[PDB]
């Protein structure tokens, strides 16, 4: 049951990479955090 | 009835394929219309191996003609035997491969491959008992090399239990100045090592040297080169086309010739060597036949057989001759030249005799050797490949087709591994 | 007839046969089936002495074949630096264009011969010259050649 | 043995589609 659920979620991932590849056919990353108290 | 499906790809593949059909048609008594006009029953006994019997007692080659170059269809149709080929078996593209393996294997070739597979599927299913396939092609261009090896791979998926046999013309800068030919040949060899059961190495380097040095032709033409090719192809296929005991099918030939799966590159040889227009005043004796066919000057691959060892040999003698004299002569070359034959494969030299000789010859002999000296051919290509590859020369023509540089690295490494395997068996002893 | 013999000898590197054919009156600008002269053939095959003899006997240093390639294009493509230097010293056109818009610099860069790219540039080769695919010589060598950042910000 | 051979040949097919898609990215 959990393996079937994971297989389904992993197909969403393959699809997401296809979407990303499709955008590329048509036409590094900063992550901000605040200063700590400490 | 042990049928073979023949496929010819590219300009070289179609040129030597056409000559193959013109030559074996003459031997079997088949004219360009498909009618039989012979004297011997041995001509038609095994005609089924290469020909289909059409309505009206006609014979039609089980041949598929392929090229991305559209102009190739006209030259094939205009040949002496262009009339005999099944019209629907001609599969031609409009845009050539421009001497690019990547175009033939991945792009233009891939656009045309399903049309070819349809026509090979139809010839294959029509067979009572298909043996396998025979592909004529060059490795230096784009269509024969790239699309030919793509065809091999697709055919292997649908017919994995059939023999894949090729007549692969190796490039030489003596006959072609195209800079990328070592790239195309290395990429093709990588495919052949994995996907064929047996490959005849017809080397343009050996063909040019035979024409120039032995036949005394100042500037050998492709016709001169192809006279040797057709004479070889007729000899190496004699056992398959005529009734006999030894190496009568592609599978029994492979069991006799290939002790290790990757080591399936054969060095073909023939005797007597002749040019077009050279008349035979007298027939060679059995000792002259035996001596000449084993000579390095008679090999169709530019390798010295005395720089390696013979894993296996198939000798075919054609014409009417003493079998006792043939046996004596075959035992004589093995006992006198014992150091060029592996001692751990007992009785590795098999000899067949066919009563029917080739055109213009009363006696002839064909040699097929699986020799560790074939590494000289692979080392020569590898060296040319490496000279350009280290400079990353002309790669954009290949990577521009979607190819990865890593494929070149993989092909180079595989061919270099093949060379090390031949050297390993050359140095092996019967402990 | 002597033109065919001169082309075979230029390709085959027969230095003495070329010298004999030249003395017997062979045409220096005889063409093969592709429009290549003996100079193109000696340039492809790398026979420096044959190139020097052909030039000394009046060969056209900028002769073009049916593809628009000069002996300089082919010397560059086949990586023969000394031949490139001899051709250049004998008036070869550094900005010669073939059917694809390739100049000798384009072919030297494709061939991976940086030493030829240099001598062409010192003889005036145009670095901005584009082929019919919109590519410069260095674009070809580049084509041949093949993460997250955490930033703490005060508020 | 035949299934292993087919799996290997089918991976060549997946690769060929990747090559075809890579060309598309360029032009
Ligand atoms: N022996 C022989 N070699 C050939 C012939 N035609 C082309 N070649 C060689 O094949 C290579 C070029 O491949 P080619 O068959 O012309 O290209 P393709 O049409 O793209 O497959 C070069 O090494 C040529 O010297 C031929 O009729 N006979």
């Amino acid at each position: 049951h959990f393996a079937a659920m994971l297989e389904r979620l992993q197909e969403k991932d393959k699809h997401a990479e296809e979407v990303r590849k499709n955008k590329e056919l048509k036409e590094v990353q900063i992550v901000y955090k605040p200063v700590d108290l400490s | 009835m042990r049928e073979i499906v023949h496929i010819q790809a590219g300009q070289c593949g179609n040129q030597i394929g056409a000559k193959f059909w013109e030559v074996i048609s003459d031997e079997h008594g088949i004219d360009p219309t498909g009618s039989y006009h012979g004297d011997s029953d041995l001509q038609l006994e095994r005609i089924n191996v290469y020909y289909n019997e059409a309505t009206g007692n006609k014979y039609v080659p089980r041949a598929i003609l392929v090229d991305l170059e559209p102009g190739t269809m006209d030259s094939v149709r205009s040949g002496p035997f262009g009339q005999i080929f099944r019209p629907d078996n001609f599969v031609f593209g409009q845009s050539g491969a421009g001497n690019n393996w990547a175009k033939g294997h991945y792009t233009e070739g891939a656009e045309l491959v399903d049309s070819v597979l349809d026509v090979v599927r139809k010839e294959s299913e029509s067979c009572d008992c298909l043996q396998g396939f025979q592909l004529t092609h060059s490795l230096g261009g784009g269509t024969g090399s790239g699309m030919g090896t793509l065809l091999i791979s697709k055919i292997r998926e649908e017919y994995p239990d059939r023999i894949m046999n090729t007549f692969s013309v190796m490039p030489s800068p003596k006959v072609s100045d195209t800079v990328v030919e070592p790239y195309n040949a290395t990429l093709s060899v990588h495919q052949l090592v994995e996907n064929t059961d047996e490959t005849y190495c017809i080397d343009n380097e050996a063909l040019y040297d035979i024409c120039f040095r032995t036949l005394k032709l100042t500037t050998p033409t492709y016709g001169d080169l192809n006279h040797l090719v057709s004479a070889t192809m007729s000899g190496v296929t004699t056992c398959l086309r005529f009734p006999g005991q030894l190496n009568a099918d592609l599978r029994k030939l492979a069991v006799n010739m290939v002790p290790f799966p990757r080591l399936h590159f054969f060095m073909p040889g023939f005797a007597p060597l002749t040019s077009r227009g050279s008349q035979q005043y007298r027939a060679l004796t059995v000792p002259e036949l035996t001596q000449q066919m084993f000579d390095s000057k008679n090999m169709m691959a530019a390798c010295d057989p005395r720089h390696g060892r013979y894993l296996t040999v198939a000798a075919i003698f054609r014409g009417r001759m003493s079998m006792k004299e043939v046996d004596e002569q075959m035992l004589n070359v093995q006992n006198k030249n014992s150091s060029y034959f592996v001692e751990w494969i007992p009785n590795n030299v098999k000899t067949a005799v066919c009563d029917i000789p080739p055109r213009g010859l009363k006696m002839s002999a064909t040699f097929i050797g699986n020799s560790t000296a074939i590494q000289e051919l692979f080392k020569r290509i590898s060296e040319q490949f490496t000279a350009m590859f280290r400079r990353k020369a002309f790669l954009h023509w290949y990577t521009g087709e979607g190819m990865d540089e890593m494929e070149f690295t993989e092909a180079e490494s595989n061919m270099n591994d093949l060379v090390s395997e031949y050297q390993q068996y050359q140095d092996a002893t019967a402990d | 007839d002597l033109g065919k013999k001169l082309l075979e000898a230029a390709r085959a590197g027969q230095d003495d046969e070329v010298r004999i054919l030249m003395a017997n009156g062979a045409d220096v600008n005889a063409e093969d089936d592709s429009g290549k002269t003996p100079l193109h053939l000696a340039a492809i095959k790398g026979h420096l002495e044959i190139v020097e003899v052909l030039l000394k006997h009046g060969a056209d240093v900028n002769a073009a074949d049916k593809m628009g390639d000069t002996p300089l294009h082919l010397a560059a493509l086949y990586g023969h630096l000394e031949i490139v230097e001899v051709l250049l010293k004998n008036g070869a056109d550094v900005n010669a264009t073939d059917t694809y818009g390739f100049t000798p610099l384009h072919l030297a860069a494709d061939a991976g011969h940086l030493e030829i790219v240099e001598v062409l540039l010192k003889y005036g080769a145009d670095v901005n010259a584009q082929d019919k695919f919109g590519k410069t010589a260095f674009d070809i060598s580049i084509d041949n050649g093949g993460s997250v950042q955490i930033v703490y910000k005060p508020v």
